[PDB]
This record gives structure tokens, C-alpha cells and sequence, in this order.
């Protein structure tokens, strides 16, 4: 009747989750692959997407850390800091 | 070491004099008739049986079972000195009661007992008791001495030279001294600073221990020579009982230790003052912990970013090199909360100024700064260039707020700026000019993430006898510089503190370094053993000098980590970066001559094992801040020996190659080279120890022979326990502040354990006026874990909560249920390894600030 979407499986094969442990904020993959957009990895990376220019990826850890890292100001979402786009 | 600059005790009149008096019978006598006895003390005359001089002996019985002992002249042609500003309060009294009597003894009870007190007449002795147990005796080697003022104007008594100092002398020969015997005792601790062991030596066939602020350049290991602070603090420890001495005099101090069924007898000599002592009668070492914070106080709460890791060294060329070392810690994923600027960054050592080509722009370094959420520390000495164009000068000179000579001219001593004088910091008119210099306004430059190092505050004179100022300099209240010395350096620290406290409104809490130090220091910020050198027995010597530290109520210490001195070859810097990655105060200094060694210049073998021991503390931030939260509240120590932890274990007593952080992490750093592995003891019958990186778990008590790499750090978290950590290693403490919790829970071998955490905002005085903290206590046995309020009185509004918990030592569940007010019973999910038996529950996700239970089914 209602088929069921399939869950995620972490790119390094270590663990299959739903998608709700997906950017969830605490890390499941070892690879750090379930959080992206997030800091909850060691490993992780998050992508400044630079709309217009470069795109370029930075540490999991500079996530929300209070630090403008990306040039569009995309890394702090939740933090108080609000960074202001310096890609030109 | 030039041992020619320094005096030894018989190059120094006094300490000759003393020392010079051997056992024997006293000719003291306390004479009865005199004998006054009120609800606050007992007074009674004491004569000198040659001399016929008159002494008066107050003495008290106080609240914590302590004792305390004062003997100053009845009738001197002058006053004596009395330590000030120390003493947090005047110590509440017990009431002492007649309860024996007859012509050459009174035996008193202290309030309702068990402590007496057997005062004898002749030869003048004092007794202390607790039931029929003798604790201590005083003057039982008839060594007390008090030399009496006589008309103001043998060899060196009155005028004396040292070198070409001519020291004038004016009111001649006037130290006291006294010796106490410790029964059942034989080891002793405390009196810092030296570099020398923790369990102190006998003097006997040698020098005595020096209390004496000095500047001693390339200072040497394992000798009794006086170093830059001075904690006039013994503590003595035996299987049966704890034990503290404190001897409240500010003057030049040479302490004498001889053993001899087993007993320790120490003896006090110092310059001038009165004989003020406390006898802290424990009996646990946490008792005696408790008696002294009740005195001197307890220390000061660091700020958060503090207990990070901190970059020095003389000296940062200017902004843009401040901005590549800040920038290589974030190129290579270190973290660091501050960089330090040494006396290279400021107008030809004028301090509270900037070089204008180096530093041009001080706000827009210190803003990049804070764009990086971190901080910076700018040194403060307490010398001020001899200069018309400088304000600070002018201004000092016009007020006449220098230490003076006895001719009323301004001291012009010697030190970085050439010619410069002494503001005098005894006086508090200088103290409170000094606080208010910190304001935005007066420190043109500084900003609310510039924090202060007061260096060289001795004070270091380089043209003064043994490097420091004129014994016959003159200070606030017409003394002289030797009956005050000891306390000068803790007076910059203090004025230091105040003024980073008063720039902010009374909202931030300061954060000071200092070199000097004394009884009291630790309210005021940290302090660092000064310039030692880049060899591995000063990596090994940090131990038991930052030990002898911790005991005496000063446990925000440190060493340069690195050495000062030479450049350390790449293995001894790594084994430096994971020593001080446990040590309270984390900074990488070095000395002028030094090659660079930021961490990332290395190769990337010892960077991966910096990275490691940086990654270590940072994760460890919310223990740290938790035991620097209870050495806060209770006087307790941050870093213990073990035989703090285990009294009754004997083989821990002169442990000092291993150390604890409170009472759950046991710490072994390697500080040999080319070492394999270590061994380490790990105490306690029916104890269990797990290795914090395998989760092996070990019971006590065993030397375990560990194998080490270049990247170990032999630490081991205590069966019983709950660390807590941030598990996301950010660029500062700033970033991690708001972070989620993972509780590491070591169970005993009952299945238990327990763990507090300290939370607030990082950095203000909210705790404690307007109770805005969490204390929380984490506590588990049978198969429960629970979150409950350690403090009610503190709420903090906070996006804290508790992302994970690790468990060693527990079976694997069926089940793992969440409970907490205001949400559905929740379920967990699990991980557990059976080889280690690690359970690892995922996501919490519930506010540190609540209470819980997790359930394992
Ligand atoms: C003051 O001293 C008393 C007497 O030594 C301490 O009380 C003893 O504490 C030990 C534990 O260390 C117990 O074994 C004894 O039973 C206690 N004796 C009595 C008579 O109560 C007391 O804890 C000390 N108080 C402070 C505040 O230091
Ligand atoms: O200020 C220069 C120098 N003075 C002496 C201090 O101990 C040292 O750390 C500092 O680098
Ligand atoms: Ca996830
Ligand atoms: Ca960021």
C-alpha cells in the first residue's frame, strides 16, 4: 500500500540510520557523513557554498563556534554571530 | 646559578645569630602571676632571664581547632611589625578554661574539649593535646629568640654589607624565632618556593629552607635556595594524623628541618615582626585545608578562557606576527584561548604603553582578536621608567608614592627601562592610583580581552643586593623594606586584580599572573614557577614545585612549558605539552635567545602528539573549571599528591613523578627521553583504576609497568567517578562555553560512582551576585544514573545539555529509559564493546540544568 523511503547509510558503510539522525547534532557515521551541516563530528566537513564565487569546506568544529569562517556567513546559523557576506 | 649573588644563612647576620643557638634550656620563663585569662585569649609575661627584657605571650584558642601564638615586647621603643591585608578576617575564637593548675604549669581546655593546651612556666614550653594524644610542642628545644629593639644608631648586627650594599641598619638586631616538634611525624611539606622535592629534606648538614622573594637567574634543581614567592605554610603528614604550621611574618625566613619514636622538629627565623603563629590541628589534610582557607582565604575562580592554553614568549614582534601565530593555530587545528605580549610590546618598557611602530594599532589587534573569540595578555611590571614625558612617572613622583631611602629621595633602581623607581604597593593610596591606571580610559590600547602578567615584582632591582631592593629602602608607615619584602609582590597582584575587576564595572572577573607571591596570593589569579630551562629535570621538578603549591593554597600554578631557558629538542617539547596539558596554569613560554617554537613548526610526528595533549585539556575544560570551582568554595587543592587522596598508604608520601586531579584522574607523564614505558602506581585496596584511552581496567594497589608512544599520556580515571567533557574540541574555550556534555561514568568495583560539574557564563562575578551557576551532582549505582541540583541556589539559563554517556565497567543492557520532568519517558539507544565492557548511551538530549534519571534494564 505506502511504500517506505529507505534509511541512510553512512558513506564509510558503519551504520544505516534514519534520516533523522541525519543533521540530528550528535554524530553516528565515523566519517563524520551524517552531519554536514553541523558540528556534532570530529571529522566532519561543512561546505560554504559561496554563491558567486569559490566554494570552500571547513572543519565541523568552526560550525556555530561564534567565528566567521565561510565567506557568505553560512557556518553560523545558531550561534548569536551573524557574519556579514565578504566574498566580493 | 651565581650561588656568590645570594647569601647563605651565615653571609646573612641574623639567620648567623639564630641559627647559632643550640639546643638547650630556654631562658624564657613564663611568669603566672601575670597570667590574664579572657573569653577571646590567655595573656602572660615572658622574661628573658639574663636580660630581664619583657615579652607578652597572647595566646588563643580558635574555631576549627586551631591554635594561635603571638610573643611581642611588652614595653618597645618602637612597634613591631604585624602582617596585614592576609588574614581574610579576624579568626573567630574558642574559649580556653583552667582545668589544671600549680606553680610551674596551667593546663587549659580548649571550649568543651578534647584540645588542651599545657602552658609550662620554666622553662617556658607550650603543649598541645587533643585528649592524651601530645600533637606539638613549642620551644621544646629551647630554641625561641627574640632579639629585643635596643637604642637605634656582634659582626654585621647593626651596619652590614653584602657585596657593596650597605644595608645602615637603623633599629640593629631584631629576629625572632622559635621551634616546634612534630611527634609521630616524618615527612613535611610545603614552604614553596624551591626547586627541590615535594617531601622536604633535612637542613641539619646544611642550609636552612629561605623564604625570601629573589630573582634568581638560571636557578638550579633540588637545593634549598629562596626563590621568586614565599608561602611561610608546613604541613605534616603521618598515617595517624594531618598536621599544618603557619607562620604569619612577611620578613626574610629561614626554616630549619631535623628528624629524629620518629619525630620532626622545625624551626622559624626571621628578620624582624612578631612572632605570629597558627597551629592547624587537622586532623585530616582536608581539616587542615579547610582551617587555612578560613584564614587566607581560598582561590580566586578563574575565568574559563584561563584554564585554556596559552602561547608566549619573549616577544611577538608586532600586530602581524600576534595575527600569523594566531592564524597557525587555526591553519593546523590547535587550539589556544591567549597570546602573550612580553616587555618587547610596549614604548622602551614603559608599561600601560605600546610600541607605536610593533603595535600601532592595539584595539585592532585585540579586535581581530576577539573576531577569533580569544584573548590577550600584556605584561605589567612594578617598576616605572625614570622619565619626565612619561606620564606614570610624573605623576608618581608628584603624589610620592615611590619607595623611598631614608634620606626621603625616590629609590632609582636599575631594571628593563634603565633608571626606574618603585611605586611602594604597601601603600593602599598606591594600590588604589595602580587599580584605577587599568580603567579603558587611563590604558589607552587595552579592551575587555586584554588580560594582565605581573612579572619581576619581588622586586627584581638588578644593580639591589641579591637582585633585589635596599633592606634600609623605606615604605607607607615608616617601615622598612625588610620588615614588609615578602608581601610586596602579592600587593602588585592584588592592586593588578582590582584593577582588571574595576575597568568592568565589578562584572568581569580578572585574570592575573604573577611571578611573587605570599599567603593570600592565591586570591588574586595564578602564578608560574618562573625562568627554568629547557631540560628534562625541570619537565620532571614542575611536579612537586606546583605540588608544594597546591598545599598551601595556591592551585593555579604552572611552568614554562618548554623551559625558559635553551631550545628543547622536539621530544622534550611534546613531553612538556602533555605535562602541562595536566598542570592548572597551560603556557608555552621562552626566553629571549630561543628559537620559535610555536607547536606547527615542528614535524608532523610531534604536532600530531601536540595536537593530542591540546585536544586532551580542552575536552577536560569542564572538569577543570568544576575542581577550580571546589578549590573555590572549599580550599581544597586542584592538583593532589596521592597521599592526599590515600593517607594511610605509607609508599605514596614522597610520590612526586605522578599527581592527581581531584580525586578522579591519577596522571603518570612520561618526562624521560627515549622512554618505552612507565611505571605507575595505582593505590587503593579495593580500588579500581581504568586507563582513559584502552578502558583496561586495573585494581589496586600496583605499580603497572605501561608502554608508552610519543603520543601517550598515562592517565587514568578512578573507579567511583564521573568526568565530564566537551567532546568537540573548538579553536578557544569561548567557542566550546556553550557546548554539549558527555559524562564519563568509571564504576567501582560496587557498581558506583559520582561526579559534580560547575557551570555559569565563563568569565563574570553572576555566580555569586545574582546565583547564576549550575552545580550539578552525577551519581549512579545499582542500574541508575541520576542528574540532581549539588547547590539548589543556582538557576543559569543555558542551551547546555548532555549529548552522550560513556559507562566503564557496566554490562549491556536490555534496555536504556530516560526519565526527566516535562517530557515522555524516553529510550536510548546503545553501543557496548564486552571486550572492555564500555556502554556508550546515545543522546540524552536533556538540559544539564534539569534533573534525570537514566535506567539501565
Ligand atoms: C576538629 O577535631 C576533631 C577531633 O579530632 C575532629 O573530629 C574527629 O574527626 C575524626 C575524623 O577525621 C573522627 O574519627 C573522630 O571521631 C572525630 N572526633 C570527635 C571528637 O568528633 C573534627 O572533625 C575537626 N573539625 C574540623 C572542623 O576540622
Ligand atoms: O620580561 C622578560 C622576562 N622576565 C622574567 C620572567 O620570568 C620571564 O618569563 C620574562 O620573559
Ligand atoms: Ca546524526
Ligand atoms: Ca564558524
Amino acid at each position: 500500500f505506502y511504500e517506505e523511503s529507505k534509511p541512510f547509510t553512512c558513506l564509510d558503510g558503519t551504520a544505516t540510520i534514519p534520516f533523522d539522525q541525519v543533521n540530528d547534532d550528535y554524530c553516528d557515521c565515523k566519517d563524520g557523513s551524517d552531519e554536514p551541516g553541523t558540528a556534532a563530528c570530529p571529522n566532519g566537513s561543512f561546505h560554504c557554498t559561496n554563491t558567486g564565487y569559490k566554494p570552500l569546506y571547513i572543519l565541523s568544529s568552526r560550525v556555530n563556534d561564534g567565528v566567521c569562517d565561510c565567506c557568505d556567513g553560512t557556518d553560523e546559523y545558531n550561534s548569536g554571530t551573524v557574519c556579514e557576506n565578504t566574498c566580493r | 646559578v651565581d650561588r656568590s649573588n645570594f647569601k647563605t644563612c651565615d653571609e646573612s647576620s641574623f639567620c648567623k645569630r639564630q641559627r647559632s643557638i643550640r639546643p638547650g634550656l630556654s631562658p624564657y620563663r613564663a611568669l603566672l602571676d601575670t597570667l590574664q585569662l579572657g573569653p577571646d585569649a590567655l595573656t602572660v609575661h615572658l622574661i628573658h632571664e639574663v636580660t630581664k627584657v619583657l615579652l607578652v605571650l597572647e595566646l588563643q584558642g580558635l574555631q576549627k581547632n586551631m591554635t594561635r601564638i603571638r610573643i611581642d615586647e611588652l614595653e618597645p621603643r618602637r612597634p613591631r611589625y604585624r602582617v596585614p591585608d592576609v588574614l581574610v578576617a579576624d579568626p573567630p575564637t574558642a574559649r580556653l578554661s583552667v582545668s589544671g593548675r600549680d606553680d610551674n604549669s596551667v593546663e587549659l581546655t580548649v571550649a568543651e574539649g578534647p584540645y588542651k593546651i599545657i602552658l609550662t612556666a620554666q622553662p617556658f614550653r607550650l603543649d598541645l593535646l587533643e585528649d592524651r594524644s601530645l600533637l606539638l610542642s613549642v620551644n621544646a628545644r629551647g630554641l625561641m629568640a627574640f632579639e629585643h629593639q635596643r637604642a637605634p644608631r656582634e659582626p654585621g648586627a647593626w651596619e652590614e654589607t653584602f657585596k657593596t650594599h650597605s644595608d645602615s641598619k637603623p633599629y640593629g638586631p631584631t629576629s625572632v624565632g622559635l621551634d616546634f616538634s612534630l611527634p609521630g611525624m616524618e615527612h613535611v611539606y610545603g614552604i614553596p618556593e624551591h626547586a627541590d622535592s615535594l617531601r622536604l629534606k633535612v637542613t641539619e648538614g646544611g642550609e636552612p629552607y629561605r623564604l625570601y622573594n629573589l630573582d634568581v637567574f638560571q636557578y638550579e634543581l633540588n637545593n634549598p635556595m629562596a626563590l621568586y614567592g614565599s608561602v611561610p605554610v608546613l604541613l605534616a603528614h603521618s598515617f595517624h594524623r594531618d598536621l599544618g604550621i603557619f607562620w604569619l611574618n612577611a620578613a626574610e625566613t629561614w626554616v630549619d628541618i631535623s628528624s629524629n619514636t620518629p619525630q620532626t622538629d622545625i624551626r622559624w627565623m626571621s628578620e624582624s615582626g612578631i612572632i605570629d603563629v597558627f597551629l592547624m590541628l587537622g586532623p585530616s589534610v582536608f581539616d587542615v585545608f579547610r582551617q587555612y582557607a578560613s584564614l587566607t582565604g581560598t582561590q580566586a575562580l578563574p575565568p574559563l578562557f584561563s584554564l585554556g592554553y596559552h602561547q608566549s614568549r619573549w616577544n611577538y614582534r608586532d600586530e602581524a606576527d600576534v595575527l600569523e601565530v594566531d592564524q597557525g593555530f587555526d591553519d593546523h587545528n590547535m587550539p589556544c584561548d591567549v597570546i602573550w605580549l612580553d616587555i618587547e610590546h610596549a614604548d622602551g618598557k614603559r608599561y600601560f604603553t605600546w610600541d607605536p611602530t610593533r603595535f600601532p594599532q592595539p584595539l585592532n589587534m585585540l579586535e581581530h582578536l576577539a573576531s577569533k573569540r580569544r584573548k590577550l595578555v600584556a605584561i605589567v611590571d612594578p617598576h616605572i621608567k625614570v622619565d619626565s614625558g612619561y606620564r606614570v612617572h610624573e605623576e608618581l613622583r608628584n603624589h610620592g608614592l615611590y619607595v623611598k631611602t631614608r634620606d626621603g629621595s625616590d629609590y632609582e633602581g636599575w631594571c628593563w627601562p634603565g633608571s626606574a623607581s618603585y611605586p611602594d604597593f604597601t601603600n593602599p593610596r598606591m594600590r588604589a592610583w595602580w587599580s584605577n591606571m587599568f580603567s579603558f580610559d587611563n590604558y589607552e590600547g587595552s579592551a575587555p580581552n586584554l588580560y594582565v602578567w605581573n612579572d619581576m615584582n619581588e622586586p627584581s632591582v638588578f644593580n639591589g643586593p641579591e637582585v633585589t631592593m635596599l633592606k634600609d629602602a623605606v615604605h607607607y608607615g615608616g617601615w622598612e623594606h625588610r620588615d614588609i619584602h615578602n608581601i610586596y609582590g602579592l600587593y602588585v597582584h592584588m592592586a593588578t586584580a582590582d584593577g582588571l575587576i574595576q575597568r568592568s564595572g565589578g562584572i568581569e572577573r580578572p585574570f592575573v599572573l604573577s611571578r611573587a607571591f605570599f599567603s593570600g596570593s592565591q586570591r588574586f589569579g595564578a602564578v608560574w614557577t618562573g625562568d627554568n630551562t629547557a631540560e628534562w629535570d625541570h619537565l620532571k621538578i614542575s611536579i612537586p614545585m606546583c605540588l608544594s603549591l597546591a598545599l598551601v593554597g595556591l592551585s593555579f600554578c604552572g611552568a614554562d612549558v618548554g623551559g625558559f631557558f635553551k631550545n628543547p629538542e622536539p621530544e622534550l617539547l611534546v613531553r612538556w605539552y602533555q605535562m602541562g596539558a595536566y598542570q592548572p596554569f597551560f603556557r608555552a613560554h621562552a626566553h629571549l635567545d630561543t628559537g620559535r617554537r610555536e607547536p606547527w613548526l615542528l614535524a608532523s610526528q610531534y604536532q600530531d602528539a601536540i595536537r593530542d595533549a591540546l585536544f586532551q585539556r580542552y575536552s577536560l575544560l569542564p572538569f577543570w573549571y568544576t575542581l577550580f570551582y571546589q578549590a573555590h568554595k572549599e580550599g581544597f587543592p586542584v592538583m593532589r599528591p596521592l597521599w592526599v587522596q590515600y593517607p594511610e598508604d605509607m609508599s605514596t608520601f614522597s610520590i612526586e613523578d605522578q599527581f592527581m586531579l581531584g580525586d578522579a584522574l591519577l596522571i603518570h607523564p612520561v618526562s624521560d627521553a627515549g622512554a618505552h614505558g612507565v611505571q605507575v602506581y595505582l593505590p587503593g585496596q579495593e580500588e579500581v583504576w581504568y586507563d582513559i584511552q584502552s578502558y583496561q581496567k586495573h585494581h589496586g594497589p600496583q605499580t603497572l609497568y605501561l608502554p608508552v608512544t610519543l603520543s601517550s599520556i598515562p592517565v587514568f580515571q578512578r573507579g567511583g567517578t564521573i568526568v565530564p567533557r566537551w567532546m568537540r574540541v573548538r579553536r578557544s574555550s569561548d567557542c566550546m562555553k556553550d557546548d554539549p556534555i558527555t559524562l564519563f561514568v568509571a564504576l567501582s568495583p560496587q557498581g558506583t560512582a559520582q561526579g559534580e560539574l560547575f557551570l555559569d557564563d565563563g568569565h563574570t562575578f553572576n555566580y555569586q551576585t545574582r546565583h547564576e551557576f549550575l552545580l550539578r551532582r552525577f551519581s549512579f549505582s545499582g542500574s541508575t544514573l541520576v542528574s540532581s541540583s549539588a547547590d539548589p541556589k543556582g538557576h543559569l539559563e543555558t542551551p547546555i545539555w548532555i549529548e552522550r554517556v560513556v559507562i566503564m565497567g557496566a554490562g549491556k543492557p536490555a534496555a536504556v529509559v530516560l526519565q526527566t520532568k516535562g517530557s515522555p519517558e524516553s529510550r536510548l539507544s546503545f553501543q557496548h564493546d564486552p571486550e572492555t565492557s564500555v556502554l556508550i548511551l546515545r543522546k540524552p538530549g536533556v538540559s544539564v540544568a534539569s534533573d534525570w534519571s537514566i535506567h539501565l534494564r
